[PDB]
Parts: structure tokens; sequence; C-alpha cells
């Protein structure tokens, strides 16, 4: 039935960044030439990570928030197995190669969040263990808090655009292929 | 019921121009005068985008549609995105564009691929179906352009002329799985045919299944004693009869994988088609491979290979329709005319019962059906079974224009066929 | 940001970080302050955060009727700080009346608020608004408070100190008052399944009722705690507003009025919902040890005899 | 998560709640504090939150070499607020030795430390830091950063209020200085693009520059602005981190050596990756309007006085 989805392996470093947005899914915002997911022609941009695995493999698990890709993102070395969901409909890389990391923010002008409220920490700072969080935390970037926390508060504006320690200075791109051919296809299609 | 006539697979040369215009002249003024409502022709991937990305030459292919016009004969245009040529004879070779087939050496994965890893390149895979591979286009982007320069080039001839755009969707145009590598005699009928779903750009989606479904076991590969493809049915315990791998979940599992992403490549490439084609006098036509052998066998096992999950238990023809008919596509089929008994009985050959699953199938979406017959035959007697398919057909493709068919006792019959269809 | 939270004593050494970390909280759309002088600016120090919470100024009872028109949740953290040669009693005189004057202004503006007493001692400030509320006839008992979180922070703090558990994840309740021998740290009841030895009961119990004192010696008697208190203060009106908004696991340990023993006033673990004290749990006062028993036999006679001392001053 | 922040002067005004803020956060794992005096205290008030940033105090210039050991980010608010009666130029004297003092123990410390610089004057403050490392040959331009986020703050209040704005969305770049009328609201610049008008323009750049007199006669007696800085140095300090973590969206208003003018030193909005300046956005100084570039213009002489002033002080 999940046929958008495609699992694949990619030894460290990944060579991707990703980008959080204001609806919990993290996409993949660019990557980086000559690396693994270079290598990898199936990984495109855009495309939702719902699920990924450890150093060993492990376990499969699902990814809600900054919080689980916080851990695989801090190792360096390892195979890790990651699932991805191609969008409904092509990602329009257009907008990223328009619009400015600045214009695509969700917390422009950093307003403090102030919260001891474990339901609106992301999952890296509930501990959830009895009831609504025992220490606060004072952010000021939106990429610290769950979707109901940026309801509270208030392409889909991004809450941060985060990646790793990948080596090699390779420049990020959006994929080893005559990019502009594919954006005059992607109008073509459009129109 | 619209009699149609298909053109040789010489109907242009390597170079875009005409092969033999007075023959054509000839066939064609024969075949209008016969009372035929129209014609079907090949527009090739390789004699019109053969060595530039961009660049569509249309020299012979024009000369052959207005002049089709002219002698006011229906075109149904096949968009033919597949290779062609020398598997066991010669015949005549229409390869793949030249750009088209060295991404697919630099990436041999963008061909559909069995599980001993022997690659067929008459067709790009789909498990690269969405992936920019071909000069930074996806194989969607690369057939939609196709078909956007064909439609912007014989705008004043669609709905005119132009009455039908069958969809390349696979090998010889069938939405399939390239089962049956005659090539090098790799398969003889009768047959199985094997699994072509061994790319690893599928084989993510596997995994991608294989996870959802909470079986990380099942997504590792295919089946591992599915048979080779000269194999019978029940030489295989995938495909035995009796309690086969087939009727268990993993097979259920595989099975509908296996179909559904030979649907998603169907539904993808027919948004595509309908949207370029969208409201302009035309209709837009799939053609289904015609799977007569192994139908007695309760796995039906070169079905199953062919991406059909069609078996005793389910009717693998029912979501096929309901695609068509969510894309408004007509159902093309082929072995109209072949009979039971003419067809070995030792591979449990139906012709005409897979016909009737196909018409109840059609019924029961409301889906318009086509047919053709799949080896070229003069005889009375196949006209006669063809005669009774259609009065049960929204039209009849025949195989294969030829100067054979001019002669007499034989021109008599196709003429005699043709107002007995009229 | 649909709440209003007013400040008493907002100039203080506890007023600015406590106005300041309530105004960046989403939940809060107006916070206003109160003190003798300074609040001009404090309001326009604070007025320049880009928080979407507005921040008003008032200064003297005129403006103090206005300043508790609308307010939702009222804290008073108005208490004057030691001096180097006064009286403990003439300065529980002086705190007193600071919190009878600020209770009476509040029942007679809005009285249908959520009260957080953080003057100390809030074992007697606490009987002590009770007490004026009632005078007043408009005393609601579900919606009174005494702030003991900064107890309940420091005990969770001492507990991750002790033992190396995951800080964000240790939880541990206090039962009793908020000054002195009263604080009675359940560590055998804590929420992460641990395993307590005497000497760690012994050393986190000395550690935990004795931290205000920690802070004075650490400042050389200049002042008391001002940035944890207003930390463990926001923590308290932060819960008060998610049971304003409806939510149902407002699990606050309060020093408020409970029928749950002869003492009219006692510090638990309360649930909070719109209408303020929606239930008190009793199973805190089940399971406990001898150590505890004896602890809460001393508790109580503290207790009983604060408590009298606030009834003796309202009244 | 596992970054080091040390506060140089973590006991004044601003000292105070800026450590509570910075404690209060997810990013640092150790605070250090340092002062002459006072920090104990407050070491100790702090130390009994319950978050996981632990906390160590320091006292005196021996303690001074331990604070900032393996220091990821520096802030520097150390100053004294003006006396009554007390001389601008005397003033001016103290807060400048202090910087220079603790900028010169940050030198042999640690280098590399995104070094945040608070101390009023900013804009004759920051050089002096900057010559102060660039005799140690540690002038790194990347590293070293002079906290201009306060009128980022003030700039997306006031235009909120005023405009009536989603206070979530307003992002107002500030360029010039940090010295009143060295301050260059880019108005025009406003990422929710809004038309302003001449009238709208007037009294508002005048009250992003004039902000912190306000302040200052709001607490007419007691120093200035102390809880709006320790806000938007909070601010500061997380983007520092987070850029200093990855994050490549990390865009701030700061005041960094920038050959951008003729100017050495110039505030802008910079790109923050982990080694610092990753790019400077040259476009803040094109397309600016004809009143921007007046202010642009009139600003040059006195952020150029205050810049001699600053080399002045640290050549003598």
């Amino acid at each position: 039935m999940n046929l958008n989805e495609y699992m694949v392996t990619l030894e460290k470093p990944l060579g991707i960044r990703f980008a959080l947005s204001a609806d919990g899914k993290i996409f993949v915002h660019a990557i980086k030439k000559g690396s693994n997911a270079e290598k990898a022609r199936i990984i495109m941009v855009g495309d939702t990570l719902k699920k990924a695995s450890d150093s060993s493999g492990g376990t499969l698990v699902e990814i809600k928030d900054f919080g689980d890709t916080k851990k695989m993102l801090v190792e360096k070395t390892g195979s890790f197995s990651l699932v991805l969901e191609r969008p409904f409909s092509p990602f329009p890389i257009q907008y990223l190669l328009h619009l400015s990391d600045l214009d695509l923010l969700y917390n422009r002008g950093r307003v403090s969040f102030v919260t001891w409220n474990k339901n609106l920490l992301s999952s890296n700072l509930r501990a959830s263990s009895q009831g609504s969080g025992n220490s606060g935390y004072a952010a000021f970037s939106s990429k610290f808090f769950t979707p109901q926390g940026w309801k509270l508060l208030n392409i889909s504006p991004l809450v941060s655009v985060f990646s790793e320690d990948v080596p090699g200075d390779g420049e990020w791109g959006y994929g080893n292929f005559p990019l502009e051919e594919y954006i005059k296809a992607l109008d073509r299609s459009k129109g | 019921v619209p009699v149609f006539v298909m053109m040789p697979l010489d109907s242009v040369t390597m170079g875009n121009t005409v092969n033999r215009r007075k023959a054509m002249k000839a066939s064609l003024q024969a075949l209008k005068s016969a009372g035929v409502e129209g014609i079907m022709i090949d527009v090739w991937w390789g004699l019109v985008e053969k060595e530039s990305p961009g660049t569509y030459n249309w020299g012979g292919y024009n000369e052959l549609l207005e002049l089709a016009k002219k002698l006011g004969l229906k075109v149904q245009a096949v968009m033919s995105f597949h290779q062609c040529g020398g598997n066991v004879g010669d015949s005549v070779t229409i390869p793949l564009p030249q750009w088209v087939v060295e991404e697919v050496d630099k990436d041999p994965d963008l061909a559909y691929t069995d599980q001993w890893g022997r690659r067929n390149h008459e067709y790009i895979s789909l498990g690269a179906d969405t992936l920019p591979v071909l000069k930074g286009r996806t194989p969607v982007q690369c057939y939609a352009d196709f078909m956007r320069a064909f439609r912007d080039n014989f705008k004043h001839l669609l709905g005119e002329t132009i009455v039908e755009i069958q969809v390349g969707m696979g090998p010889a145009g069938e939405l399939r799985y390239p089962s049956y590598p005659e090539q090098e005699g790799t398969w003889k009928f009768p047959g199985i045919g094997a699994f072509q779903c061994y790319d690893k750009y599928s084989l993510s989606s596997l995994k991608a299944a294989a996870e959802t479904y909470g079986k990380p076991e099942w997504g590792s590969t295919g089946p591992t004693d599915a048979g080779h493809y000269n194999n019978w049915p029940e030489d295989t315990q995938f495909f035995k009869k009796e309690g086969g791998g087939w009727n268990s979940e993993y097979g259920d599992f595989f099975l509908s994988w296996y179909s559904q992403m030979l649907l998603d490549h169907g539904e993808r490439i027919l948004s595509s088609a309908k949207s370029i084609f969208e409201n302009m006098g035309v209709k837009i036509s799939v053609k289904i491979a015609g799977i007569h052998w192994h139908y007695g066998t309760r796995s039906h096992a070169p079905e199953l290979t062919a991406g059909y999950y069609n078996t005793r238990f389910r009717d693998g023809y029912l979501p096929i329709a309901q695609m068509l008919a969510r894309h408004n596509a007509i159902f093309n089929f082929t072995c109209i005319e072949m009979r039971d008994h003419e067809q070995p009985q030792d591979a449990l050959c139906a012709p005409e019962k897979l016909v009737n699953q196909v018409a109840l199938a059609t019924l029961a979406a409301e889906v318009p059906l086509a047919g053709e017959n799949a080896l070229p035959r003069y005889d009375d007697y196949a006209h006669e079974q063809i005669l009774k398919a259609s009065a049960l057909m929204c039209a009849f493709t025949y195989l294969r224009m030829n100067p054979e068919l001019f002669q007499a006792d034989n021109w008599g019959k196709f003429v005699a066929f043709v107002k007995k269809m009229g | 940001a649909s709440y209003k939270v007013a400040v008493l004593g907002a100039a203080g050494g506890i007023g600015q970080p406590l106005s300041l970390l309530i105004k960046m909280s989403p939940l809060v759309s107006t916070l206003h302050l109160y003190d003798i002088a300074n609040v001009k600016g404090v309001a326009a120090d604070l007025s320049h955060c880009n928080t979407p919470s507005q921040v008003r100024d008032f200064t003297g009872p005129s403006e103090l009727a206005d300043c508790l028109k609308d307010v939702n949740v009222v804290v008073i953290p108005a208490g004057v700080p030691r001096k180097p040669g006064m009286t403990r009693d003439d300065l529980f005189n002086i705190n007193a009346n600071i919190v009878k004057t600020l209770v009476e202004a509040v029942a007679e503006n809005c009285p249908n608020a959520f009260i957080h007493i953080i003057s100390n001692p809030v074992n007697s400030t606490v009987p002590i608004a009770a007490e004026v509320l009632k005078k007043k006839g408009v005393y609601d008992p579900k919606k009174l408070f005494g702030v003991t979180t900064l107890d309940v922070v420091r005990a969770n703090t001492f507990v991750s100190q002790k033992k190396n558990l995951k800080l964000i994840d240790v939880d541990v309740p206090v039962i009793g008052g908020h000054a002195g021998i009263t604080i009675l740290p359940l560590l055998s009841k804590t929420k992460p399944s641990v395993n307590f030895t005497d000497e760690e009961i012994q050393e986190l119990t000395v550690r935990i009722q004795n931290a205000g004192t920690e802070v004075v010696d650490a400042k050389a008697g200049a002042g008391s705690a001002t940035l944890s208190m207003a930390y463990a203060a926001a923590r308290f009106v932060e819960s008060s507003l998610r049971a304003l908004d409806g939510d149902g696991d407002v699990y606050e340990c309060s020093f408020v009025e409970s029928t749950l023993t002869d003492l009219p006033f006692f510090a638990s673990r309360v649930k909070i919902g719109k209408n303020g004290l929606e239930a008190v749990i009793e199973s805190d006062l089940q399971g406990l040890t001898e150590y505890e028993q004896k602890a809460l036999e001393a508790l109580k006679v503290e207790l009983k005899a604060s408590i009298d001392k606030g009834v003796a001053f309202a009244n």
C-alpha cells in the first residue's frame, strides 16, 4: 500500500541536509556532492524521512521530531537504514532555489518560549516518565518544540535546517544531473 | 465494429523517412477501398528522440500521418517507448535513443532485472520510474515530453485523423514486466517467466513494503523457488496448485506488491497522458498482455510473473479495469482469434476463458474494450472466432500488414471479415 | 494568549526575573506589575521584548485598584528583604501587612482568581490571606495557593545530583510547608524508580529543608533566592495557566487549604482545574515509612504553631 | 547540546537574568560565571534549578584562567552603570579598562570562543577587543561579535505594535552601531514586506534609536535596560550555539569587523556557521531608500569617531 516509500542503507557520512518544517515532517533539503546519498540516486530532495536506524542497523524506529534524528546525526560511523516517502506530487525545488534560507523560516523574529510542559518540548527534552515535565526550557528557535508547541505559539515554513559533520567539503546541491533541464521539465509538466 | 490494420515495423526507416512510399500507397489504397476503418502506427522513441534529449525529428512520421489523412484513414498512434529487433531472427531493429542507452550502461539498474541478474534493455524499469536518471529527467518526464512534442506537432490532426493513442508502458507496448525474454532464446513457449523486479531501485520499495507490513524478512529479495522461465508451474513449489507459496501470506504479499507496482506505473503514465491529451477529441488506450497459456492451472504462473495477480481466488484484471475506468482508458487485449484446441493442451492454454474473464472485468468496471490478434492469420476460422468475440469491442487491430495479405485468397478472406465485422 | 497574570511587588529582587519569565510565555496575554516604585522602569525594560504579551505598570493603591481589575492569576512576591540587625518579628509584621493590604485589594477588585502567595513565610501568610478573604466575604478555598514549588525544584535538583539519574526525568514530591523543618521530601515515593539509602535520606532531607539559608549564606546575608524563586514561581504560574486552559494533568505540590488532616492548610500534590483546587490526592500520605511519620509529627506541630501565629496576626 | 558558555561579569543588572536565561536553555551543558564579587551567591541561586546545565562560579583573576578553559561561547556584559553626576569620559574609561582586561585574559585561554561583547559602548568596545586579539595573533574576525540583537528585538516589537503585524513573522534588520545615532533600522527590508509611510518611518526609526535613553529615563537613577539586554543576549547565545551545532538557517545581526564599508567595524546581518561568519549579507546596503542612505551616510562620522576612540584607548 505504501509504495511511495523506499528503504535505503547508507554508510556514514550520510551527506544529507534535513529540513524540519512546521508540519512535523522532516524533508531532505540538500545532498552533498560525491556523498553516499549522492551515489544512491534514489534519494531525491523533498522526500519525507519516515523512519531511521542506528549504527548496527538495530530496529527501524519511526521519527517524530528533531529528537529522534538528533541521536542519528550525533553518531559519525556506521551504516544507517533510512525509510523515505516520495511526495505525492514532485517536490518544487524551485522554491528552494529561489527563496533564501531566511525567507523559509518559521520563527523569523525569534519569539521566546519558556515552558515546563513536556507535551510542548520535542522528543529530546521530554523524559516522558509520569506527567507534564519537570524542568522548563527558554528557547528562541522553534526547533526545540513539538507541533503542538508551534500551534500554541501561533512548501510549509521550515523551523530548522540541520545536518551532521559530513566531511569532504562537498558542495550542497540537488543531485548529480542536469538540474537546469530538470527544472525546465518541471515547469513543462506543471504548465 | 471499427476495423484497424497495423503498419509493419518498417513503416519508417532508421532515418526519419518513409520506407517504400509507393508500396504504402498501394497498401493504403487497397485498405480504404476495402472499407477498413483505420490504421495503427508505432511512433517510436528511438526514431524521434534518437540523439538529442530535446530535438524531436518528425519527418517521416509527419509524411506518413499527413498521408494517411489524405487517404481518409484514422490513425491510432502507439507511443512506443520500447526497443525491438534482433531477438531470435533478424526482422528490423529500432533501438532506444543512444543517450538513453548510454544512461542504461553507466547505471545498469535502469532496466528490468530478473532473479539471476539478466537485464532487459527493451524498456526502462519502473524502479527508477520517478528518478531523474535520463539527462536530468525522470522517465515519466521523458515520456511526457515525447507526448507533448507529438501533440504539438500533430495538433492539426488530433480529433480529425488521429482518434486513439495507445500508451507504450512496457515491452511490446504492453503494461507488463518483460517476463518473456525470447532474446538469445532465454524463454521459449510454453513457459512461465520470471519476476522482473530485481533492480535495487525497486528492491528499495520492496524493503519499504516489508517494513510497513512488519515483516523484515520478506523484502530482502523475491521468491527463492519461483522457477526459471521455461519451467512448468508444477515444477516450482511457488506456483504449484497443491497448496503452493502463491497461496501463502508471503506469496499474497509479494504478488500484491508486484501487481500494485505495475498498476502504479500505469497510474503515473496514464495520468500524464490524460493531462497531455485532455479535451482534444481523442481517446487513450493501454495494451495488456494476452497471457493465454497455463490458464488452467490454479496459480496462473505466467500471469503472476508478468505482473498480473490473477488466480482462481483473485481476479487480477479487475484492479486494472478499475485503473482504466479511473483514467477513462481503453482496455486493449490480444489473443482474440486463437482457440483452446488450437493451442497446445499439455500447457492448459485457455485463450477463450481468458477473453471471457477480460470481458467480465471490463463489464464490471464499465471500461470500453478493444481487441487484437496475437498472431497473423487469414483463416475464416479465426475470422469467425473474432466475429463471435466482438459480438459477445470498440475497435479491432489486425496484425500484420504485409504483401501476403494482398494475395488473392488472403485478400478475399480479409475483406470478407471486414464486411462481416462491419 | 488569553489569560492575565498580575505581580504585586514586581520591582523587587524576585519581581524582575519573575516578570521576565512570565512575559516570555505564550499562555500570557497581559502582565500587570505593581510595586512601591520602579514599576515604570521595569515595565519599560520588559516592553521591548518581542514576546506577544503586553506589559503594564501601576504604583500605589489608586493604580492597584485598576491593576487587579481583570486578573486571572495573582502572584504576590511582595516581601521586604532581611536587614542586617532587623528583628524577625517586626519583619513578619511588615511582610504580613503588605500581604494583608494586597489581599484586601484583590478581594475588593477581582476575588475570582488564583492567588499565589510567595511572600515568606507562606506558612504564616497563606492563613493570613485566607482569613482576610473570609472577613471580606469572598474567600474561595479552591482558588488560593501557596507557592511551594521552589522546594520541589530544589529536591529534584538535589536528588539528581546525589544519584546519577536523568535530571529532567527526576520528580520527587515535598510535603508540609515552606520554611524550616517542615520540608518533607518523599524520596521513597519519588516518581523515577530508585533505591535510596538511609544516609541518602538524611543528606537529602538536611539539604532540601535548609536551602534558603544556604542561598542566604552564599550571598553573605545580602538577600534570599531570587533567580531560582522566580523560576519556580513561573513554573507554578504556567501550571495554573495550563489548568485554566483545561489541562487535565496539572499535578502541582502546592500549599493549600486541605481537609486531609487536622491542619487547616497543608502543602501536598494537588490537581488544578479551571475552578481551582479540583481535587486533593490522599495517597501522598499513604505508604510513608517511620522516618516520614516522625518528621510528619514534628511538621504537624510546626505547622500548627505557624498557622496559629498567622491567625493571631490576621485577626 | 554539550556546549560550554562563560559569562564574565554575571552579577550585575544584566548578568543575573542573563545567567538564568542561558541556564534555562536546551543547548548549554556547562555555564561558567565570573565577576569580581557577588558571583557565588548567584551561582548558588542558579544551581538549585532543575535544569541539566551545570553552573560553576569563579572569583578573581587567578580563577579567571580556569573560567574559560574549553569554553565554546564567551559573553562579556561586565560594566558599571553610570553613577549620579559621573563623568562620561570617566565611565568610558572604566568600561574600556574592564573590556580590555577581560578580552586580554580571554586571548590566552580560548581565542576560538565566539566572543560576545555586551559592555557599552559597543561601537567603542568591539574594536578594543579586536585589537587586543590582534596583538596576540588570534584576532579571527569570524569569532568576535558585538551583540546588537537588542535593537533587532526592539525593532520587531515596535513594528509589530505600530503596524499590527504578527509578532512571530516580523524580522527587521538593523545596521550601523549601538550608540543611538549610529542605529539604522532597515525597515524597508522587513521580511513580512509591508509598506511604510513617511510619517510611519518617522518617529519609528527615532524610537528605535532612542529606546535606550527612554529606558534610562524610565529607570531614573538605576542603570539602563537590563531585562531586555538579558533576553536579547540569551537569544544571541542560542543562535550562536545552534550555528555551532549546524543549523544552516542561522542569520543574526551583529557588530563585526566587516570590510563592507570604509568603516573597519560595522553592524549587519551575517550568517553564522561552525567556524563563525560563514558569509556577510552585503545586500543590506543595496536597494536602500533615500532616508536610509542619508542616515547611513550621517552615521559614518559618528561610528568612525567611536572606533577612533576605541583604537586610541587600545593603543594607549
